């Protein structure tokens, strides 16, 4: 189509780049906690299936 | 509130509530499962592993975002349950969302 | 000149449609270049604000008389930039604007007048 006007948008583009990088490196830190919970849940599932087989 | 397994254990389930519909009418069980979810008044449908209850493609096709009875593979029979733990472990792990 | 005459002498109500002010600005830039006269901003010379004002401010209403002169200068922003010198100075000089929208023209709307950036 058309690139936005070609001055004083440079500062805004660099700001948006910084924000996108911050977003990536925050989503990673959220996924870390998601995994740290998923592993405990996949641990409990084994005991659940064990008791089910017993009964 | 439902089950799909061989008739001797289907009537066993029937013994104390929780109507059982034997597998003598659907060994593939797709037909009976579809009919049971059609009637819909159930909270779960534990399907035996006659051939496979895992491909719920068409089941979730008919549901398409529903708080319906929860599909759950129950068992095939009782003769050995030693490696079934790690079998369910591996299968639920790699074939579901989280890779590897 | 003709409009101001027929308004402030014979009590008419005129409506001057000026088409394609971009070509006027082009002729201006060409004479300025061939004159070597310190380009102001991106080509066009320094006194273009003065020139556009000189030919825009000729439209008002006086007291005592009853004539009136109102304008609608059509102009095509070159590359769809509101930051081009021609639309920029024109917006600074006049009082109001109407701005079409290519995105709305795609979807068959008519008139595709973008209502946000166009004020009076």
């Amino acid at each position: 189509s058309q690139v936005s006007p070609t001055r004083m948008n440079l500062l805004q583009r660099r700001g948006q780049l910084r924000l996108a990088q911050k977003g990536v490196d925050l989503l990673k830190k959220k996924r870390d906690a998601l995994v740290a919970e998923f592993f405990g849940l996949v641990r409990e599932a084994m005991e659940a299936r064990k008791a089910l087989d017993q009964a | 509130m439902a089950v799909i397994a061989d008739p001797e254990t289907a009537q066993g389930f029937r013994l104390a509530g929780l109507e059982g519909y034997g597998a003598s009418s659907a060994e593939e069980a797709q037909s009976l499962l579809e009919t049971l979810v059609e009637r819909g008044g159930y909270a779960l449908v534990a399907v035996d592993e006659a051939l496979l209850p895992d491909p719920e493609r068409a089941v979730e096709r008919l549901m398409r975002g529903r708080d319906l009875p929860v599909l759950l593979p129950i068992a095939g029979l009782k003769e050995a349950f030693q490696g079934h733990d790690v079998e369910g472990y591996m299968r639920e792990l790699v074939r579901k969302t989280i890779g590897f | 000149t003709v409009a101001e005459y027929l308004a402030f002498e014979h009590d008419y109500h005129v409506l001057v449609i000026l088409t394609d002010m971009t070509n006027y600005c082009e002729a201006l830039r060409e004479i300025g270049a061939a004159r070597e006269e310190i380009p102001g901003r991106r080509g066009y010379p320094g006194y273009m604000y003065t020139d556009l004002a000189t030919i825009y401010e000729r439209a008002g209403v006086v007291e005592g008389k009853k004539g009136s002169v109102t304008q609608i200068p059509i102009l095509s922003m070159p590359d769809d930039d509101r930051t081009h010198p021609i639309p920029d100075l024109t917006g600074y000089i006049t009082e109001g604007q109407i701005q079409l929208s290519r995105e709305l023209h795609r979807k068959g709307i008519y008139p595709p007048i973008d209502p946000l950036p166009s004020l009076s």
